[PDB]
């Protein structure tokens, strides 16, 4: 009944090599360790995803190109543009080994849930939800979330994917757009010009998977209370209609106040309440990270959320550790929202919610 | 295609 914590020193070093989030994995782990939370969890060393395992979602053409430019570090390949490699997703040396490590880590967590070893499995270095079957996107080279869901499908008939990242979980949604075995729910910023540009409330999936995709478009400046009440109402309707047997939860911390993207205005407490509501279901739950570009804040958030999973109240004061100096000037766990308005009109929020309720009536 |  103790939650599983996917970790190994080699795995963290690997994830630290991401150009878009250097050293973030170490900061997250070190803070968790500093709070001694790892002693309350079962530490499981992740295995590397094999080519075949990765091929359960990604095409062989993409995987082979990815591996090819990875060994070379060739950032000037004429095929890379169509495969989504570029500014957002550079051809870093060893990028294939990196992506294979993250994919395997999420698969390992999923396998732990299948084997009944735990009810909660955690991979904070995962949650790369933008990657498509044949295209890298939004700092995501391999979609470990999809890989994890496909693994869970071996044991669980219906899987609910919840995406609380700042950005639309388009890669995961696209992967299961035509199926009713997996329902995707994404709460995200939706505004013209904002990546990835998709995920309106009118997007509900296709074919047999119609109405099995849920999108909650949100505007800038949303804070804990409005977000949670909006999240709870949606999740309540979703749970009733879909009746999931397993949950995959993406918890990208780029929604948190202090993030350089400066869009949402959340604190880890608000996200924590959404987490608590999901954990209340007592289902097999796979926890993933994702976005988060204020590194210290992301560590603050995921450490706090780890405490939520463990049902522990963490000390407000950041304990001394390797990256202690990065937590100035206040050196506390709590995060203060910024003093900017919430661009979300209450009538529009209720309007979106009613639209979703209308869609979920078709889910039987 | 958007930039992230
Ligand atoms: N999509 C996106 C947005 C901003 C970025 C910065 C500031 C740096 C970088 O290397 O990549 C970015 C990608
Ligand atoms: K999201
Ligand atoms: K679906
Ligand atoms: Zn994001």
């Amino acid at each position: 009944l103790v939650p599983v914590y996917i970790y190994s020193p080699e795995y963290v070093s690997m994830c630290d090599s991401l150009a878009k989030i250097p050293k973030r994995a170490s900061m997250v782990h070190s803070l968790i360790e500093a709070y001694a939370l790892h002693k309350q969890m079962r530490i499981v060393k992740p295995k590397v995803a094999s080519m075949e395992e990765m091929a359960t979602f990604h095409t062989d053409a993409y995987l082979q190109h990815l591996q090819k430019v990875s060994q070379e570090g060739d950032d000037d390949h004429p095929d890379s543009i169509e495969y989504g490699l570029g500014y957002d997703c550079p051809a870093t040396e060893g990028i294939f080994d990196y992506a294979a490590a993250i994919g395997g880590a999420t698969i390992t967590a999923a396998q732990c849930l299948i084997d009944g070893m735990c009810k909660v499995a955690i991979n904070w270095s995962g949650g790369w939800h933008h990657a498509k079957k044949d295209e890298a996107s939004g700092f995501c080279y391999l979609n470990d979330a999809v890989l994890g869901i496909l693994r869970l499908r071996r044991k669980f008939e219906r899987i609910l994917y919840v995406d609380l990242d700042l950005h639309h979980g388009d890669g995961v949604e696209d992967a299961f757009s035509f199926t009713s075995k997996v329902m995707t729910v994404s709460l995200h910023k939706f505004s013209p010009g904002f990546f990835p540009g998709t995920g309106d409330v009118s997007d509900v999936g296709l074919g047999k998977g119609r109405y099995y995709s849920v999108n909650v478009p949100i505007q800038d400046g949303i804070q804990d209370e409005k977000y949670y009440q909006n999240c709870e109402s949606v999740l309540k309707e979703v749970y009733q209609a879909f009746n999931p047997k397993a949950v995959v939860l993406q918890l990208g911390a780029d929604t948190i106040a202090g993030d350089p993207m400066c869009s949402f205005n959340m604190t880890p407490v608000g996200i924590g309440k959404c987490l608590k509501y999901i954990l209340q279901w007592q289902l097999a739950t796979l926890i993933l990270g994702g976005g988060g570009f204020n590194l210290a804040n992301t560590a603050r958030c995921w450490t706090y959320l780890t405490g939520v999973i463990l049902g522990k109240t963490l000390s407000s004061e950041i304990p001394d550790h390797e990256f202690f100096t990065a937590y100035g000037p206040d050196y506390v766990l709590e995060i203060t929202p910024s003093c900017r308005p919430d661009r979300n009109e209450p009538h529009r929020i209720q309007q979106i919610l009613n639209y979703i309720k209308g869609n979920l009536k078709h889910v039987v | 295609r958007h930039k992230k």
